[PDB]
Parts: C-alpha cells; structure tokens; sequence
C-alpha cells in the first residue's frame, strides 16, 4: 500500500530509510 | 510521483 | 583670440521679448538664463533677433512655454559649453511643454559637463535619433527624452547625405546631424576633450570644444579649466585667485563683492586657498582686516538653520544648499523618486554633516541603494521629533540594502524611536545593528519595528549550512546536509530546498522549483545525530544542476529570527542508451545504390560516438514460385496487478555475421555493391559510448528495393526450334542468369505473313517442364516469332522475328 | 478446537508453537522471512489441528522445507471473505519445495490462485482445481519447475480418480479424493457415502449436520446450518454470532465497529446506509448521508495533497481543522472536490501561515460552525499570515454562521474590511469580539478595496468583435491614472488582458471622452466574462483605491458556420452510400440542419478509346512597480518646476435536409457510378440563407455480381474461306462501363490459347472474327473485364471447324 | 473650479489674468 | 508652493489673481 | 494583429 | 502606417477613430 503515497506525491526519506531498516 | 520498479532500485540505492 | 563682452549676470525674462534687449553686448554669463512663459508672440518675431556674441553659460538654461518659437538655430549659433555648477533637478538643459518647436538646430554644444538633458512634452519636435548624446554628455543612462513627435508619430528626419558623419548606436549606422541643412561636427577619437578644428586636427589639451588654430592655448574659443586674458590655463599664477572655477580674478574684484554685501544689500565673497568662495567653511574664521578664512581656535561649526524646520532633499539642487554644513538645525526628509542613481553625486554633495537636530526620515524612495553616502554622520539629537516621539523612519524603500558599515561609523541616537516598514531587501540583523550600537533596545514598543514585512526578498540568515553526503545516480541525486539546530529545538519549522538547471556556471543568488522539507527527529544525541536530506526525482541525462539549501525557522516574536544557508553546489548527471533516430528515407537512386537519410534522436544522452547501421539481404518468399499467373488475376506488387502485488509485499517490510558500418558523426549513408531489384532490411541505431562498452539504442527497420536493370530482363543469345512429324514446334531459348529478382511471365507474338496477332503466355512451370515452350497444330507457311519477358518490375523488350517453315503436306 | 484470530509470522517458529494450540483462524495467515530455517526444523513439525481460514494465505522465502503433506494435512476451507486483489492464494519464491501436498483441499468458493517464482516446484499438473474452485479461469500459475516439464509427478494410482485425462494425485501417497458424484460440492466420506447438504468436503460421520468435517455455509452451536436464525447475525459469511458478541465487538472497537444489515454482523455500512446510535443499525439513507467522523485527539494538522486526501468523504467532523499548505501544482479543483463536502466543524478552523491560496471558495457548503474546541483566547476562526487571499466567498450564494467563539485577523494583507464587516454581520459575530482582535493596518494595506462602481456606457457586438465603451473616470489628482486593466475569460455559465491607454480630459463643456477598446480575435457564439478595473498610484495621503466595473455576460454573434469536419465514405450497398461527418469547430448557435447535395458524375471521355490490348494495360483500382514609479517621476518633476516658476509676491441536384442526424444514407443510386458530393451545415435557413461553405468529397458504390457476368448466347459463323466470326449478347448494364473481352479457345485434344478483344475490336467486327484455324472440334469460352473486375466465364460451345480434305 | 493641476493650471493662470 | 496648497485641495479664484504676479 | 481586409472591416466598424 | 504598424504590434481605439476621418 505505497502508491497512494509515493505515486500521488513523494514520500520522505526517513519513511523509506526505515523501510531500508526493515529490509536489511 | 516516481512510481514503481525505479522506486525499488531507488530504495536499494539509497542505502547502498 | 579675444573675448568681446562684459560679465552679464543671470536674467529671468517674462511676458514679452522686450526684456531680451539687455543681453546685447554679452559674452559670458556667470549665472543661469531663464526664458519662461511667452504668450503673444509670432514666428516673425524671432528671425530678426539673434545672439552670436555669447559663449559661456554656466549653470542651466530653462525653457517653459514659448509660443511660436520654431527652431533655435536662428537665435543661438555660437553657444559652446554648459558647466553646471548648480543644476536643475539634476538636468542641465530642459525644454518642457513647449509650443511650435520642430527642430533644435543647436550645432555648437560640444560639451555639457555636469548633469543631463531632459526634453519631454515637445509634441511637434522631430530630429531626436539623429543626435548622439554620448559624445556630448557623460552619463546617458540618466537622460529622459520621451513623448515628442518622433515617438508618437513618424515625422521625417532628412539628412545631408548628398555627407554627415555616421556613428553606430547599438547595431546599425545612422547619420549624426541637427537639421537637414547641417551636419554634426564630430571630433576624432584622439581629440577627446581637447577639441577639433575645421580641418580635423587636434588642438591644445586645455582647449575645450572649438579652437581656431591647433595646438595653441591662446587660440581656443572656450576653456577647459581656467580663462586668463585669451589663454586657457590649468591654474592661476600669483597674485591671481580662482573665481567660480573658470577665471582668474585679482584682489580688487573679490574685495568689492564683500563691500557691496556688507555695506549694502547676499553672498559675502571671501578668500580661502586662492578661491573666491561665498562662504568660509567650518573651522575657518573671517577676520576684520583681511578677507581670509584663518583656521579657528575651537571646533567652530556651521549651524545651517533651514527654512520651516525641514528641507526636502529631492535632487542635487536641493542637496547643494547643504554642502559645507556640519550641523543641521532641523530635519531631513529624503524622498528620491527613482529610476536614476544618485550615490556618486551625494557622497560629494552631502557627507560632511555630523548632527541632525530634528528627525531623520527616508520615505517612499526607490533607487537608493544604501545609506553609505553619509560619511561622517554620527549623532541624531532629536530636539524636534517626528510626531508621536520618533526620530528614525523608513517606509517603502524598494532597493535599500545596507544601512551602515560598522567599522568606525557609529550611530548615537539620543531621543526618539525607530520605524521600519515594508522594505524587502533589508533584514532584521541590520535593524539589530541599530540596537547594539545606539543602545535603544529598551525604548521601542509593539509595531515600532514591523517584523513580517521587512526583508522578504534576500538571503540574510548569516550562519552556514553545509552538505554532508552527496551520492549521485542516473536521475536520483541523494543530497544530505548536517542539521542546523536553533537553541530552542522546536523553533526549526523546516527547510526548503531550491534547485535549478544550469548549462553554464554563474547562476545568480536567492527557476527555483520549491519543495517543502519537514524537520527531522532527534534523540537529543550527537552520536547518530540524524542528517536529514532530500532526494530529487526523475530528470534528464547530461545536464548540470545548481542546488542550494536554506532554512525556515519558527518565528519568535521577541528576538532575532534565526537561520543558516548554504552555498550553491553543482551536480552533473550521467547517461544511458539514447533514443530512436527518427524518419528514415531509403533513396534507391540507382540499381545498386541505396541512400539513407536520418536525424539526431530526441534523447542525445552524451557526446554521441557513432550511428550503428545494420543491413541484410532478404531472401524473397516461396509463394511466388508456385503461383499460376496464366490464370488471370495478374496484379503484382510494384515496389497493473503485476505492479500491485509486489508493492503490497514491499509494504510488509515494516553470432551471425551480417555486414555493418560504424557511421561516426555522419547522418547520411550510401550502400554500395548490392543485388539489383532485391529486398533488403535496414536496421539503424545510435551509440553514445562504444569502446568502453557499446551503449547502443533500440532499432527501426526499413524495407527497401533498388531500381531494376534494363538488360537483366532482356533475352540475349540464340532461340531455336524443333519441327516434329505432325507440325509441332517445340521452342528452345536461354534465360539471363541475373534477373530483376525473378521473371514471372513470358509471352510470344507468333505471326504469319499477313495474319493477325495471337496470344500465348509461358509461365515458370510452363518453361521448366517444356524446356522452353511448345506449339502444337499449326497452319503452315512463313512465320515471324517474337518473345518478350515480363518481370516483377515490368516488361523486357521483344526479340527479332525467327523465319522458318514447317511441312505443308499438300504440295 | 478453539478460535484464534489471524496472525503474521516473521523470523522464527515460536509463532508456529502458538499456531500449534489453535485450530480455527479468524483472519489471514502470512508467511514471510524464514531465512534461518533448516530441514531439521521441519521434519519434526506437524499441524493437523487446522481446518479453516477466512481471508488469504501468503507465503514468502522458506529455506529447507520440502513438503506440506507432513506439515499441513487437513486444510479444506479457503473462504475468501476479504477478497485480496482477487487472489486468495499467493505463494512467492519457494526454494526446495518439491510439491504442494495439501491433499485435503476441497474448497475455494471465492478467490483465485497466484503462483510465481518457485523454482523447485513440481506436482502441479496432477491437481484438478476445477473440482476445488468454482472458476479456474483467473488462476495465475507460472514460473515453476513443473512449467519446464521434467517433473516425475507419480501417483498412488499408477487408485486415483482420473479427471488432459491424466491420473490426479496431490502427493505420491494420497490421491485426489474430492468427490465428483451425487454427494457433489458437499463431498463424500472415505466409505463412498454421501454426507449432509450443509457439510463440505468430508464428514466425520456420514449424513450428519452435527458431525461435518467442514460446514458448507454457516456454523452455530455444534451444527452446520444454511442461514442464521434470529437473534443471531451472519458473522463474516461463516458463523452465527448475536447481539451480545456483536455488541462486545462494537464496544471492543470503541476499528470498523460492527453493524447490522441484512441479518449480518458486517464491519461497516455501505454507501446508501448510515449509523444511528439508538438502534445500532444501518439506517437507509440512500443519498445525502450525515457522515459523522471522529478525529484523533481533537485536531488534524493538514498540509499537503496526501494529508488533504484523508478527509475525502467525511462531511461532519468531531474536532478542529488546522490548514497549512503553502504550494502545489494547479490547485483548488481537487481541493474543491475534497473540501467542499464539509457541513459542520465542531472545533475551530485555523488558517495559519499559508501562502499559495487565492480564495476560500474551495470550501463550498459551509453553513454552521460550532467552535466548541477553541484556541486560548476563545477563537474559532484563526487567520494568520495568509498572503494572497483576495476573496473569502461569494455572498450572493453563501451564508455562514459561527455559533461560539471569536475571530482573529492578523497579517492577512490582501483582503478588505468590508469583507471583515460582512463576516461580522453574516456570521453572527457582531458583539462577540473584543479590542484588537482584528489587526486593522496589517490587513488590507495592499489590496484593491475600490470604493466606486463603473458604469458601462456603450456596447456593440459582431461575430468576432465587441466594441466596449464606459464612462470617463478620474482620480481627483488625475496624473496618477495610468490607465485600465481588463481581464477576459471564456464564460460557459454565470458561475463566477489588454492594457488600456488613458483618455484626454482637457476640459468639458460637453466632451465625449468615453474610453474603450475593440477586442478583435473572438470565437463566434461565445458568452464572455469582461470586467474593467482601474490602475492608480498609491499616493502619500489617504488612499484613492480607484474603481472596478461590473462583470458582464456579452455573447458574440453567429453569422456563418464553418466547414463540418472529415467527409469519409464506405460503400455498403450498390444503391446505398452512407455519408458520415463530424460537427464543425464553429457551430455558431443551435444548428437547424445539415444540408447535403449529391450530383451524379459523367464518365471520363478519354477512356472510351484506350486500347489495353496494347501493353501498358493498367486499370485504376476502383515588474509593474517600475512603471508605477516611472510615471510618478514625471509628476514630481512637474511639481518642482511649478513650485519655483510660480511663487507669490441553378442546377437542381437531388438533395435533403438532414434533421437531427450526423449521418445520411444516400439512396436511389445506380450501380458503380462516380458521384459528386457537397456537404454543408446551416443554423438559419427559413429567416434567410446562413448556410455554410462547401465540404468536398467524391465517392463510388460497391459493384454488382451479375452486372459483370455474361448473359446471352454464343453464336459462331462458318464462312467460305475457313474464317470464324463470333457474335454474342453484350451486357448493356455493366458495373459502370465495360472495357475489354477475352476469349479462351481449345480444340479437342489441344491446349487453351488466348485472344484480346477490345471495344473497337467489338465495334469493328460486330463481335469477334477469327482467322487461321487448325481443323478439329474447338470449344470457346469467354471471360470479360470491367472497371470493377473480372466477371466470369461462358459455356463451352462445341463446333467442328472444316478440314477441306474428305 | 476643482483640484486644478497639470498644464491647465497654467491655462487657468492665463484665463484669470489675460 | 502652488501644488500643495492648490493641486492637492480646492482652489478659489482670489488665490489665482493673488498668484498672477509670477506670470506678470 | 489583424492585417488584410480585417483592418478594412475594423475601419468599417470603428465609427458607426 | 497601419498594416506595417499593428500586426507586429497592437493598435488601439483612438488612432482608428481618428483614422476613419480619412474614410469620412
């Protein structure tokens, strides 16, 4: 559920930095 | 407004 | 030469031309001459009066509503130079709102020294673009010549071509003149201010404007610096003293000008440093016996008492009553309506004052770039205040940038309060540098400094932002900075990040697509410390961009605002495979030559190495061997849930050798050495990097075929027959080895001697089974047999008639 | 056993150890990130307790597992109550999984199967999912080791029911035992007996509603039922809970708090249905619904498009609104479709520090604001640092009422004090506000609150030209007038740039100094929105703001319509041509009709006599503050000169008027004829001729069949000198015109020869004449060609030509 | 007979004392 | 001056023959 | 920017 | 000077209003 945030707008980098924290 | 598979290699390359 | 004429002081003429008879024997004018408000006059009243005798007019020449003057060539032929010690709204010549002038005709104003020329609302006047002012005037950015006949209409400016000197103004040459009966006298570029004579030679260096004989101080017409008895000198000798920066007078001239002021009705002319000046300056004392300004015992100032408590400074005519003042007993309201700069003049005119007794008020001004023109302004007294007990006042100042430099120029404010209102290029740190200098932090109240309006067009945050981490990629640039913290940590409202594209380097400061940046979170730790940053998205290869970061504080109402700013850094990006080179036209101009033409692609993506062109001989199709075209009918060719399941799952993280040519930097290609009338498939690409691996494009495909050859479908060699037992003619012939692709049809015109044309086709399988053709059951006699071939392109021609005879079985 | 909810597993298998004690899962089950796992974690592990799962099953990244036949033996029901991108079974990236092994799978009622990227996967082609699923058309099974066919899927039946017709087996030790008999979708037991009709798949005792393995539809009190009786509601289409358990789920989510519609305990009501708290029921709204939304702790700070789009749907809000958006791309249409739904705000509205907005008319239907939650200082409407806001609302339309609280207007510089007094009169806030709640000099210091209305004097029209004039208006120091601005826009409704030279005053006994402007390049029949404002100088005293005119709605005239677009034509029949077109770009009023004219064309007279027996036989195939300052500089020069000079001492075609159609069948035509077609449009026909200029196309019908086919006899002549003359009957109507004749002729034993007969060869020889023939029994056959094509053959006519020997 | 100004203040000074 | 007394306000006629002395 | 006979009909329509 | 004037530029009401006295 990300393209109602990240394709309608641009998501900020601590959200996707915590997605990097949850990935690796 | 970036949308997709380029966001998957953008999320790989932001923490590489 | 000599100067016939007396001294002639400055006249104002009103209502009629009867008071112009006292300017009869005049040569020089120490003053200004005003011609104003002439009504009951004719054009016949001006051609019977002229003044060739006058040379020297110092200050200004004012013209306002002369009815029926037509041109000024028949009044003033020989007037030379405008000095302008005093001025007129810093203009030296003004022709304002004037009736029936149509030409100037002023062919002898070579130099105007200090000031400008403003001619406006002379609505019948032509000849304005045929006068170059920049030979004569110095600053031609401050002339204001508009709203005349030449820009509201297109009245004719005819010139003496058949001869005027022609000079370029921006990019084309027009002739320089005054009338249609004159050309403009133009000096050469060695003769700059030394003047030129009538044969085009340079004069003496102290000659100004015109000289009669070249390289002579005695033979000038008007002096550059100082006139003394026919001569143009640089300074006076003793016992002569300077008078109004143009002539050398003795003690007997300058002594009696005291005695017509002290003993009579003022300008009491005194002497200091051999100059006959109307005022002694500050620290310089008039004694009783001599007239000399001797240096004073004490401070000895000049308390300039203004009229009605206030003098509104509007130009240098208003500002030349304050030169040599030190103490102003009053107030100054400086109100300069802009469009012209004035800070070169006003440092020379003002800036020797020290104390203002009343208030100070900059109000509604536009082009005033600083208050650094005040050189020694220290104390604001505030004896008679701005109303409501104020002393300093700033309102609607558009380009006001710096109040003061704070080396030694102190600003002591005794009484009264500040204002600042709506000044967009002056921030609050200079407003705080009133308050750390004057001591007036604890005096003002609420909206005595306006806070939101003052300084909203400039970068004025005066700490440093630094970038911490730049990682680059193809369309995404990871920028990171170090976080600035204000010393309340809720006072950072956020950032904004400005980026702009730049082909070249020098980009001006403060086009700029704005993103809104949130503040980050801390743990109050300096261990990890949370470097925030922003990444940009989705923009083109091979372009440098200019990017800088600047803060956004939460505004405290009491103190200083806060902030930091960075310098602009430059990130250039890399490239990829380029786009399709569009619109390929294959030109088959010959039977073996195929000419290709194409264009550059839409994405260039670097310095492009070559254009990779592939081609291949296509074999033709197998259905054309086995089509019966003697069956008629002969018409032949002439020639998002795959996206959606992964991102839900992402959010639970919580050779064959063909010929080719590397066509390096050439957009056309000829193909040589091909099989004629053959299908070819032609593939093109674009490569921007090849030898550090081949970064080539996607392909576009052109089918093409050449011209046919004429002799490839032409039957050569012998054609022979067999005569059988029952008159059967079986025909042998041989094909060309090269066809135009292949040959589909063969037909025959068998003719007797006198009979009609009869038709038979031979196909491919009629040829291949009968080794040629067979004719059966014939009427005997003389025969005339001619064969064509018909290819995929078209027909070959006929052969010759073959003459033979089958057996009749009758005779 | 006992009912657990749904849960999601990461890392370890201690979540599998509390999946040991559960049997009934009320939710979904996900598997993701078994990176650590071994074969020796999975050869000692078995869960036969689990039978039922509602929503979906997800699998990701399992190391070391080989099969689920010794792990998950007894799983039947996949319901698909929450449908999840219409895929109730997702499995992604199984390494080492050689088989599926769910041999007790009998049920997918609702949902589909996604299989992707499992590189070790065999045992797929011996699973018939059509017994299991109701529809196997949406199943996405791709990218396995079964898809590149080397897999040895061996059966027990090599026993198995074979349903290609291959033997069907899940494992190597179990068969496909889903029953295709008269027990049907309810299924059979291991003895072959049928179960109950509320059983599903298997039954622990045969034909028992109490002792099914799985219920078919519903479950209540140890028994499988078809529907819930009252007081029990249909809970998530699988069981019966009642008022007590649905009310404990309601006060447990006091979260989608559970409601009653159609005797079901559903989580939320649909779009025709609303919550009422007195009955706990979906009341039938079906339209203008009172949508009441409760906020999170009394406020929601809203500052972007994506934070703005949370409230899209909510009308009445239980809390306060804080709005702080300072930029964006092409605003207020999507913000109007968002925030024009709001009726009542219980808290305050705080517009703090915005920049980029120009009006508050994206708020559409705001009538009553409570203002119960306040700001400190009792404020309900907090306007602060809002820069470019020229209007609040249109007050011919809008009414607004503030119940409680005060107002706050500080630093909002482009909005007028008459709109602040219209807020204090319309909103009911006349006596509520104290001293300096309204900051007076900070708001409206730089605006156009113009105190005069201009009057339109003189107006004219054309089709493309409006000649506007209005009154002479001056300021009382009239060197401050720079001229006028007028904005135009296209006006389709009433639901709401030329710089103008100034006029010349001098004096006025009676002087026509009316200014104006003729606008030149207009679209015809277009209502426009014109208003004229004034541009004055901001003077040094109390300000004359100037004047603005009325908005007017002036429509341009029609006159001529344009060319109607794209005449194209496809032939349907030989007497019928459809003509099709498009309406023109200037319609110019309501159009009365389309006017067509069709002309039959005569043929080309060069092509009567072209011999194509000669070769070459081819037929055609038929910014402002610079010049604000710069004009005040010439005012203040002139004041300085005045203060020192002056001091005290017709071809009738067949034609038709096409009324209310954009197509016309053109009937009554001959076969294969070229035609000339005029197309026009007309908005005014009876009060004189305002029809348009012509659109040009030409057309041609499809040919007939037997117009090119030869009717009539084949008749030869025998002459004295062995000369054969053939006449026939020509077709007098061909398709268009006839061109050429061909004769194929063959003797009794010989081959077929050719002859070209032209029209001049027909008309010279009255037919055709043949000379020089071998003696025998010929047969002649005649084909013929026209402009259309090649109409077919004649009969073989046997005739014995003479020998002159016997 | 208004706020006068302009160039017609100079024409008003002509029209008082012609 | 004549502007801030007269152009900024309403002038009479006896001020205008008071101010004829600069013309004639 | 009219030019042609549109200026001729603009002088026909300017002073009716 | 109308066709060369105002289709490289824009001409207003007063010059065509004074220029239709050449038509009159």
């Amino acid at each position: 559920g990300i393209v109602e945030q990240c394709c309608t707008s641009i998501c900020s980098l601590y959200q996707l930095e915590n997605y990097c924290h949850s990935l690796q | 407004h970036l949308c997709g598979s380029e966001l998957v290699e953008a999320l790989y390359l932001v923490c590489l | 030469h000599l100067y016939p004429g007396e001294v002639c002081p400055g006249m104002d003429i009103r209502n009629n031309l009867t008071r112009l008879h006292e300017l009869e024997n005049c040569s020089v004018i120490e003053g200004h001459l005003q011609i104003l408000l002439m009504f009951k006059t004719r054009p016949e009243d001006f051609r019977d009066l002229s003044f060739p005798k006058l040379i020297m007019i110092t200050d200004y020449l004012l013209l306002f509503r002369v009815y029926g003057l037509e041109s000024l060539k028949d009044l003033f032929p020989n007037l030379t130079v405008i000095r302008g010690s005093r001025l007129f709204f810093n203009y030296a010549l003004v022709i304002f709102e004037m009736v029936h002038l149509k030409e100037l005709g002023l062919y002898n104003l070579m130099n105007i020294t200090r000031g400008s020329v403003r001619i406006e609302k002379n609505n019948e006047l032509c000849y304005l673009a045929t006068i170059d002012w920049s030979r004569i005037l110095d600053s031609v950015e401050d002339n204001y010549i508009v709203l005349n006949k030449d820009d509201n209409e297109e009245c004719g400016d005819i010139c003496p071509g058949t001869n005027c000197p022609a000079t370029v103004i921006n990019g084309q040459f027009v002739e320089r003149c005054w009338t249609h009966s004159h050309c403009q006298k133009v000096c050469p570029t060695i003769c700059k201010s030394h003047g030129c004579t009538a044969e085009g030679l340079c004069c003496h260096s102290e000659c100004l404007g015109n000289c009669s004989q070249p390289d002579d101080p005695t033979k000038c017409v008007a002096c550059r610096n100082f006139y003394l008895d026919g001569r143009c000198v640089e300074t006076c000798p003793p016992p002569y003293y300077h008078f109004q920066d143009w002539r050398c007078v003795n003690f007997s001239f300058c002594q009696d000008l005291h005695h017509k002021c002290k003993n009579s009705r003022c300008h009491q002319y005194v002497i200091h440093n051999n100059k006959c000046i109307p005022e002694c300056p500050s620290g310089y004392t008039m004694n009783s016996s001599n007239l000399l300004c001797t240096p004073c015992l004490g401070p000895c100032p000049k308390v300039c008492h203004l009229l009605e408590g206030e003098k509104t400074i509007d130009s240098v005519t208003s500002a030349q009553e304050l030169r040599g003042c030190t103490v102003i007993n009053g107030s100054l309201i400086i109100n300069i309506r802009g469009g012209n700069n004035l800070a070169a003049e006003l440092e020379a005119n003002l800036g020797l004052i020290e104390e203002i007794s009343g208030y100070l008020k900059i109000r509604r001004s536009y082009a005033l770039v600083s208050l650094s023109f005040f050189r020694k302004l220290r104390l604001i007294r505030g004896e008679t205040l701005e109303i409501g007990n104020y002393s300093f006042y700033a309102l609607d100042n558009q380009n006001l940038r710096q109040l003061w430099d704070w080396s030694k120029h102190n600003l002591t404010i005794t009484q009264g309060k500040l204002f600042f209102h709506y000044n967009p290029k002056l921030c609050l740190s200079e407003i705080h540098k009133m308050e750390e200098v004057s001591g007036t932090k604890g005096r003002q109240e609420r909206n005595d400094i306006a806070l939101k309006t003052n300084g909203d067009q400039a970068s004025c945050e005066n700490e440093l932002l630094k970038f911490s981490y730049i990682r680059t990629s193809f369309d995404k640039i990871l920028l990171r900075w170090e976080p600035y913290w204000p010393p309340d940590f809720r006072d950072l409202l956020g950032f904004m990040l400005f980026y702009k594209e730049a082909p070249y380097q020098n980009v001006t400061e403060f086009s700029w697509t704005v993103v809104d940046i949130d503040p980050p979170l801390r743990s109050n730790d300096p261990k990890s410390q949370n470097h925030p940053g922003w990444l940009m998205r989705g923009l083109k290869p091979w372009t440098q961009y200019a990017i800088f970061v600047k803060t956004l504080v939460t505004f405290s109402d009491e103190r200083r605002t806060y902030g930091a700013k960075s310098d602009i850094i430059y990130v250039q990006t890399d490239a990829t495979n380029p786009s399709v080179p569009l619109d390929p036209i294959s030109v088959s101009n010959s039977s073996s030559q195929i000419i290709l033409k194409w264009k550059p692609p839409s994405d260039p993506n670097g310095n492009i190495t070559h254009y990779l062109v592939f081609w291949e001989r296509q074999a033709e199709d197998s259905e054309l061997f086995e089509l019966d075209y003697c069956l008629k009918g002969l018409k032949l060719p002439s020639r998002l849930e795959e996206s959606s399941f992964r991102k839900t799952f992402e959010d639970y993280l919580h050779e064959e050798h063909r010929p080719f040519e590397k066509v390096v930097n050439k957009e056309s290609l000829v193909i040589s050495g091909l099989r004629h009338f053959t299908g070819y498939r032609i593939e093109l690409q674009a490569c921007n990097q090849d030898t550090p691996e081949e970064r080539c494009s996607v392909a576009a495909y052109v089918s093409a075929r050449t011209m046919p050859e004429a002799k490839a479908d032409d039957i050569v060699g012998p054609v022979t027959h067999e005569i059988f037992e029952n008159n059967v003619v079986h025909l042998m012939w041989q094909e060309p080895k090269e066809p135009n692709g292949l040959i589909v049809l063969y037909e025959v015109s068998y003719r007797r001697y006198g009979d009609e044309e009869l038709h038979l086709c031979v196909s491919r399988k009629h040829f291949a089974l009968e080794r040629g053709c067979r004719l059966r059951g014939l009427s005997p006699g003389n025969y005339s047999v001619r064969i064509r071939a018909t290819s995929l392109a078209g027909n070959g021609s006929w052969t010759e008639p073959t003459y033979f005879y089958v057996t009749d079985y009758l005779d």
